[PDB]
């Protein structure tokens, strides 16, 4: 008979990122105006710069 | 025009607060080598007529 419903584009509701992202603020639906989270260069092994 | 100079400037401070730090904690860890043999240091001497 005719093809009323087979199938068709499924929306999904989360995007899982399959990877090891930084650490980052809100971008996207919300925006965050706050400065991006301070990279700090601490805890060394051995002493260079002092 | 001066209005939006001024609106502007008050945008820019309110934009310097800060969100949050973020760094890696390694200090006091060491990688770990593996040892393959276990030294015994044993030598087995037996006479010529073996008594």
């Amino acid at each position: 008979g005719e093809i009323i419903y087979d199938g068709g584009l499924s929306s999904k509701l989360a995007d899982v990122v399959d990877k090891t992202t930084e650490p980052h603020n809100a971008d996207g639906a919300v925006k965050d105006g706050r400065i991006a989270p301070v990279k700090l260069d601490l805890e060394k092994q051995k002493l260079d710069k002092l | 025009e001066d209005m939006a100079k001024i609106y502007g400037a008050v945008a820019a401070v309110s934009k310097n607060v800060n969100s949050s730090v973020t760094y890696e904690v390694k200090r006091g860890t060491h990688e770990l080598i593996k040892v393959p043999t276990i030294p015994h240091n044993l030598v087995l001497i037996q006479s010529d007529n073996g008594k």
